[PDB]
Order: structure tokens, then C-alpha cells, then sequence
């Protein structure tokens, strides 16, 4: 009966190369294999694209966990969210994550090609109350030094 | 060298008056202070204006305008006295906003250096061009400084509808030249219409001269 | 100078060949990939070059140059074939450096759109200028496309170098024009010497035309 579930610290499943991740098991299977350590939590110090893919876990007292996909991306900026589909009135938490947490300023989160929120210094964009109007393709952008950089887009969909 | 950059807040751009505005008394020259990347959280912007260091008032500050990218843009326009600008007085725009560690100051003023009077010469079309439906009338303006200038083509008291002027180019003696090309139907040329190249510059009498050109 | 922060890592600028170089076969046209804001700590730049997506290996690698602001400027120069450039092939410079999350790719090719032949018109000095000790010989070049062009002056088989030429100016029909101004001693003009404006452009026959001007 007692199954297993994996949990990421921080929660972002889309990460950037060089990001630290911590996977929580509630033995480890990377793309269905093993690992150098069957400790409690698997720790990735500095992600690379090979760290991407599928993770399951399992303990002496608990069965094989569900599949948990980790995407490791390459780029200056990555728009992170806990997921990409939301119910009306759901809270939407977006983070414009910069490579190596390099200082990012004059940050804009865009929806469907239009600036939606602007910040002088990098901040997350938190929508407390999702509505149908929140559907569309998002990306963020900003200045690292004098260099103007943008993330790839992500599609957010809102369901009733 | 000492350029650790201001990073993360509103930015200021300070624009000069148009040359023709500074030169003709029937026009009103303005210096323009533009502030961009004003956030909605701290949208209040204060303008201070200094002429040679003497705070002035009577600047006209427009209401903030929301941009497509969801920032605010705010503009302040200071009317300038023709002779003030030409005498090389300095105009300083100071910008205060809560998101700025320190207010931002920008200065502008006319380019410096000994003013030099343009020579103006009109050149008819080359004979080889007389073969086309349209012909080129050329106005050469050279020897001028500073590079600020206005050039127009006219006929019978009205502006001509089809001319382009090159940017000023630095000659070897430190002065500038340019050419202005007026294009007219061949018929107009050969019927002996009179066309005029008009030039306005700091260093001309009445800030104005014109030269004519006709078959 | 104390080194700048360079939070963004290096930046790349990719430059086309000189117009003349692409036009005269005896000349060597080059594309130039320039990388600036290269830091002292991560100063190595790796260049890959592609022509229409196919890698080529003949690039020349220049020694890095210290800038006043305590960065390096680092350059790779690729010689191109005259006809490839003129035929619109795309040149891609890919730049790799440790301060960057991924390579920077820049591409360059000739401006697109129907080429148009320049008309070249020489104009003698104004009667009014003839009171000066030096006079202006004018070469008007109009109706060309693309804007890539070279203009020089000659007399009696010898180069005349005392000239200035304006940048190309976009005209109202979508073509470009420019003026070149050769300044000569009046006595040389009065003697009856023939001066020539030489124009090189892809849409001219043999990439070359010449118009002459003298006392009449
Ligand atoms: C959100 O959206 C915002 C708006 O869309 C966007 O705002 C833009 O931000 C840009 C910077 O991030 C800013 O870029 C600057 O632009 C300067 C030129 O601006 C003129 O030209 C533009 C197009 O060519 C126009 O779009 C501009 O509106 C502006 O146009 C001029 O406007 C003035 C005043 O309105 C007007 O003069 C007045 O006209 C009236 C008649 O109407 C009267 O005659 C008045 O008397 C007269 O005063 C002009 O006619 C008009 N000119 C036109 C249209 O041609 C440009 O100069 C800046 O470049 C310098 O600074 C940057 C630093 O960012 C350097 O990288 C660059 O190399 C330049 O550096 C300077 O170089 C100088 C010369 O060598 C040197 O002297 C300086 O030392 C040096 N350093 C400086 C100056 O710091 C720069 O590109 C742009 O203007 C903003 N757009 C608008 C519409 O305001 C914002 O960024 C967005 N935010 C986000 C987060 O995305
Ligand atoms: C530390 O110090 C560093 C050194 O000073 C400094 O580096 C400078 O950084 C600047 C950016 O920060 C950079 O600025 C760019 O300049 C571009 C043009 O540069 C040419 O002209 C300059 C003077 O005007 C020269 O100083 C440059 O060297 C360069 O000169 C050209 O060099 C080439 C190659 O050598 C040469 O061609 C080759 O010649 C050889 C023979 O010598 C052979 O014949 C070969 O066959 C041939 O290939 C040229 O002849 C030579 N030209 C001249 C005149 O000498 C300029 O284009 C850039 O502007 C674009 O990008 C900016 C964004 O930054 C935009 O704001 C701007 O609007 C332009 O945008 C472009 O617009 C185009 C038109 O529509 C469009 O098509 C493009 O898509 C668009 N591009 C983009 C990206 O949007 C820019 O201003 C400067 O070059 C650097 N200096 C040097 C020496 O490298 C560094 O920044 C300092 N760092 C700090 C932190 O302080
Ligand atoms: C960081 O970089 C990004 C990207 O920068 C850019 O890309 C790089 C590679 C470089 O090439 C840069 O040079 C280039 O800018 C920066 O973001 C860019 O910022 C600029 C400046 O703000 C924007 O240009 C302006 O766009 C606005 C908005 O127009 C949109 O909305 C219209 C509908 O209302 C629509 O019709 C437009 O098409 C456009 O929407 C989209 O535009 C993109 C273009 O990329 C297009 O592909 C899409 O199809 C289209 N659709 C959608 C859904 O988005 C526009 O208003 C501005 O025009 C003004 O200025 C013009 C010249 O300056 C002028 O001719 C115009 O008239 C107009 O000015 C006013 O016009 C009105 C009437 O129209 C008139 O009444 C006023 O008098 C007049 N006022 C003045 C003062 O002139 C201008 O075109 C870029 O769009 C934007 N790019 C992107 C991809 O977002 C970013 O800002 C940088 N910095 C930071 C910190 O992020
Ligand atoms: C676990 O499985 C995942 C997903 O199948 C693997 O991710 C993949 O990793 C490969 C190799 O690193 C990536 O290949 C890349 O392809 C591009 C071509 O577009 C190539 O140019 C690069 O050089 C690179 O090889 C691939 O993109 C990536 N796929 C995804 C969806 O992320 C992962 O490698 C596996 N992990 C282990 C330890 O085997």
C-alpha cells in the first residue's frame, strides 16, 4: 500500500545548467537505473543537460514512486512555474530565473507578446487569483549588466 | 574608466532643440527631458531644471503615460530662449524618483567651437541626366561649423516635395559639408522654373541665406 | 583601469567585407567576427564559422588585444569568395566562451532585394566657387541598390585622394544615393585637366564605371 512520491527543493522542475537541485524521496532511479548513493535525498550540485529526464524512488518500506520529470535548460533566463495548467482563482507563481543567479534588472514578464509586469530589480511575478484571461504564452526578459536577455516562452492554460 | 553603471531603475534622456527652432525667431525651441522605465509601484517623478546652474521653473511637465511594455514614461519640456542656446548656456535636467538611490542629472548644450559660415552653391543637373524623366538639382553647403543646420528647397514661395539631404560630413579642415538633392520632373526644369536652396545656420547673417538655380 | 563587472559576458559584432573587395577579383574580401567584453579571467574564445550552414575551417585567428577598459578584444577573420557573398550566402560566426551560458551566433549576408544600377553624374564647380583657390568637383551617384558601393577619383592615370564622400542616403524610391566631393587647386582645373569619378557596384557592368569632368 505505502507507495512513494518525489519532491524537489526548490520546487522548480525546469532548471538552468549550474542550478542546485535536491530531490526528496518520501533507492533512486535515474531514467530507470541506479545511483552512487541510496541516501534519503539525491543532491545535484550543478546541473547539466544530462541530469534531465525521469526520476523515480523507493524505500525499504515503500513501493516504486511515480515518474517525476526534471528539465535542465541552457540559457540566460528561464521562466519557472510550479506547473502550466491552473484552475480559475488558482494562484500563479512565476519566477524569472537567471543563469547562476546573475543580477538581473529592468525585468518584464510578458503575456502574448505584451509587457504585463515590470520590475526595477528581479522579482517573482505572483498572480494571486487566476482568471481565464491569464491564458497564453509567457516569457520574461531583463538586463544582465548592459546585455538584454530573454527566456524561451511557456504556455499557461487556465481551466474552469 | 569610472563607470560602475546605474543598474535597475528609471532612465533619463535629454534632447536638444531642433536647429531651425533655435535659428528662426518665429519658432519656439525646447529642451526635452524624457524619463522611461518608471514603475507603477513608484510612479511619482520630480523634475528640476537648471540653466547654467540657476534653477528655473516654467518647465511644462506632461502627465505620465503608460507604455505597451507596462512601464510609465514621463516627459518634461523646457522652453529655451534662442540666444541662450546659441550663446552656449547649459541645460540640466534633474530627475528624482523613489526607486533611484540618487537623483539623475543630465546636461546638454550647443556643440562648442568657433562658428564658421557656410558657403552655399547650387549645381544644375549634369547634361547626361537631361535624358531622364526626372532631373537632380544639387545644393552644396560647405565650410560650416558647428554641424547644426537646416536646409530646404523651395519654389515660388512653397516648399518642394521631393528632396533629400545627406548628413553633414567632416571635411579635412575641421569644418562640415553636405549636399541636398532636389528631384524635379524634367519639364519643370526646362520650362525655366526657379528653384531655391535655403540654408539656416548660426553663422549666417539673419541666420539665413538662399541661392537660386534655373535653366 | 579597474576591470568592469561584465555581468553579461562577452558581446559579438560581425562585419561585412569592404564593398570594393567583393567587387574586384584581384582583391580579398573578408568577414570579421569581433568579440568584446572578454574578461582577463575567461579570455579564451572559440570560433566556428559556417557558410549557408556548412562549416568551413580557413578562418584566421588573431591575437587578443588588451583594451583600455581592461577587457580583451578578440577577433576572427574569414576570407570569403567574391561570388558567394554577391550571391547572398549567409556567413555565421559562432562564439564560445566560459562566461557565457551558451554560444553566441551572429549571421551576415548581403542586403536582399533587386539590385539596381547606379547612375553617375559629374558636376563642375559653381561659377560662385571659382573665386576660391580650391574648387569642388562633384560626383552624384544615385538610384543604386544595395547601398554597398565604392567611389574614388582619378586624373591622368593617377589616383586623386583629396576627396570626401557622404554615406549612402536612402532616397524616396527605395534606392540609395550619395555625393563625393573632390577638392582640387583651381589652377589644375583651369589648365583643362580631366578628372574622373570611379564607381564600383555589383549592378554595374564589370562592377565598374567612370565619369569624367573638365573645364568647358
Ligand atoms: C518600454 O518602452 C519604452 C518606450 O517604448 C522604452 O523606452 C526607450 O528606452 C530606450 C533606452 O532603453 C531609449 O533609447 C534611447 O534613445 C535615444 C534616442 O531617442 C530618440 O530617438 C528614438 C528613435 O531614434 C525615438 O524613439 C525616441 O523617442 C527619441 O526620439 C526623440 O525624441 C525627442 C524628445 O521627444 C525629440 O526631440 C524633441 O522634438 C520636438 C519636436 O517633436 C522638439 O523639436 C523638441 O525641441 C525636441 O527636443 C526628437 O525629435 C526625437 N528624435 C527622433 C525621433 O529621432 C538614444 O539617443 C539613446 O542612445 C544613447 O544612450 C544609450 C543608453 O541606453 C546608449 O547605449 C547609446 O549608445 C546612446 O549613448 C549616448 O550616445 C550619445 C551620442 O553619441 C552620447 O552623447 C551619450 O553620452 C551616450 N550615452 C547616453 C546618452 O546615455 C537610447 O537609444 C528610447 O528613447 C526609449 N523610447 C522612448 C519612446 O522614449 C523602454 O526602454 C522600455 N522598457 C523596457 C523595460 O522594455
Ligand atoms: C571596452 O572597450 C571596448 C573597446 O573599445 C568596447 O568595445 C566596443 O563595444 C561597443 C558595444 O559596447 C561596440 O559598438 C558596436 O559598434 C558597431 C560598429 O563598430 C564599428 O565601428 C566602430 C566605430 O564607429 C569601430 O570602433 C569598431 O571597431 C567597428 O569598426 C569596424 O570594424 C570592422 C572589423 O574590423 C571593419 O570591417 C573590416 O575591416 C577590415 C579592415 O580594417 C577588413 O576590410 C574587413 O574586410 C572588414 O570586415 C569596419 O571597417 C570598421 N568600421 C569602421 C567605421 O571603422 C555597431 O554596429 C554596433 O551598433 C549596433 O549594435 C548596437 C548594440 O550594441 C545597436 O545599439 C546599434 O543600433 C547597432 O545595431 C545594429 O543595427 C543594424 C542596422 O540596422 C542592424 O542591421 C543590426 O542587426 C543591429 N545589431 C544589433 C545587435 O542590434 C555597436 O555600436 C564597439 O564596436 C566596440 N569597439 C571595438 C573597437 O570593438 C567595450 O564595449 C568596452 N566595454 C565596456 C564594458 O566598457
Ligand atoms: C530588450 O530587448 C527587447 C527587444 O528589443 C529588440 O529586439 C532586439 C533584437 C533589437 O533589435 C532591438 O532594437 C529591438 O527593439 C526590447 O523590446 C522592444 O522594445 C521596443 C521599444 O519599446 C519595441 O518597439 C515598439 O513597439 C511598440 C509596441 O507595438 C506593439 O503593439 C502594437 C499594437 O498596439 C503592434 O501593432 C506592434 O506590432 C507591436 O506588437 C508586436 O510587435 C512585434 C515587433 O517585434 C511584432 O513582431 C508583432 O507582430 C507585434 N504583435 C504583438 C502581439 O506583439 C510600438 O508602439 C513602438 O512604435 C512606436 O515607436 C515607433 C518608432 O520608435 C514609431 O514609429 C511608432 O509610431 C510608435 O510611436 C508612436 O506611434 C503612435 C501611433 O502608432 C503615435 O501616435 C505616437 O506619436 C508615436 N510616439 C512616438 C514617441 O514616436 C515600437 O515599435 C519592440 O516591440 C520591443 N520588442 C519586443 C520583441 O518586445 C526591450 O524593450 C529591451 N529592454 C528591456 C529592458 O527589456
Ligand atoms: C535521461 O533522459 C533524458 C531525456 O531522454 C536525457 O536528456 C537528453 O540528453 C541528451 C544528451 O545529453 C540531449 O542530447 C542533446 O541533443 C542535442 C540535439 O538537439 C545535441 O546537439 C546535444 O549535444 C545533446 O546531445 C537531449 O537534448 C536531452 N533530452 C532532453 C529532453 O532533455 C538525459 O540525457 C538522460 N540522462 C542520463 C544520465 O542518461
Amino acid at each position: 500500500l505505502p507507495k512513494a512520491v518525489v519532491f524537489l527543493e526548490p520546487q522548480w522542475y525546469r532548471v538552468l545548467e549550474k542550478d542546485s537541485v535536491t530531490l526528496k524521496c518520501q533507492q533512486w532511479f535515474h531514467n530507470e537505473s541506479l545511483i552512487s548513493s541510496q541516501a534519503s535525498s539525491y543532491f545535484i550540485d550543478a546541473a547539466t543537460v544530462d541530469d534531465s529526464g525521469e526520476y523515480r524512488c523507493q524505500t525499504q518500506l515503500s513501493t516504486l514512486s511515480d515518474p517525476v520529470q526534471l528539465e535542465v535548460h541552457i540559457g540566460w533566463l528561464l521562466l519557472q512555474a510550479p506547473r502550466w495548467v491552473f484552475k480559475e482563482e488558482d494562484p500563479i507563481h512565476l519566477r524569472c530565473h537567471s543563469w547562476k543567479n546573475t543580477a538581473l534588472h529592468k525585468v518584464t514578464y510578458l503575456q502574448n507578446g505584451k509587457g504585463r509586469k515590470y520590475f526595477h530589480h528581479n522579482s517573482d511575478f505572483y498572480i494571486p487569483k487566476a482568471t481565464l484571461k491569464d491564458s497564453g504564452s509567457y516569457f520574461c526578459r531583463g538586463l544582465v549588466g548592459s546585455k538584454n536577455v530573454s527566456s524561451e516562452t511557456v504556455q499557461i492554460t487556465i481551466t474552469q | 574608466c569610472p563607470a560602475p553603471e546605474l543598474l535597475g531603475g528609471p532612465s533619463v534622456f535629454l534632447f536638444p532643440p531642433k536647429p531651425k527652432d533655435t535659428l528662426m525667431i518665429s519658432r519656439t525651441p525646447e529642451v526635452t527631458c524624457v524619463v522611461v522605465d518608471v514603475s507603477h509601484e513608484d510612479p511619482e517623478v520630480k523634475f528640476n531644471w537648471y540653466v547654467d546652474g540657476v534653477e528655473v521653473h516654467n518647465a511644462k511637465t506632461k502627465p505620465r503615460e503608460e507604455q505597451y511594455n507596462s512601464t510609465y514614461r514621463v516627459v518634461s519640456v523646457l522652453t529655451v530662449l534662442h540666444q541662450d542656446w546659441l550663446n552656449g548656456k547649459e541645460y540640466k535636467c534633474k530627475v528624482s524618483n523613489k526607486a533611484l538611490p540618487a537623483p539623475i542629472e543630465k546636461t546638454i548644450s550647443k556643440a562648442k567651437g568657433q562658428p564658421r559660415e557656410p558657403q552655399v552653391y547650387t549645381l544644375p543637373p549634369s547634361r547626361d541626366e537631361l535624358t531622364k524623366n526626372q532631373v537632380s538639382l544639387t545644393c552644396l553647403v560647405k565650410g560650416f561649423y558647428p554641424s547644426d543646420i537646416a536646409v530646404e528647397w523651395e519654389s515660388n514661395g512653397q516648399p518642394e516635395n521631393n528632396y533629400k539631404t545627406t548628413p553633414p560630413v567632416l571635411d579635412s579642415d575641421g569644418s562640415f559639408f553636405l549636399y541636398s538633392k532636389l528631384t524635379v520632373d524634367k519639364s519643370r526644369w526646362q520650362q525655366g522654373n526657379v528653384f531655391s536652396c535655403s540654408v539656416m545656420h548660426e553663422a549666417l547673417h539673419n541666420h539665413y541665406t538662399q541661392k537660386s538655380l534655373s535653366l
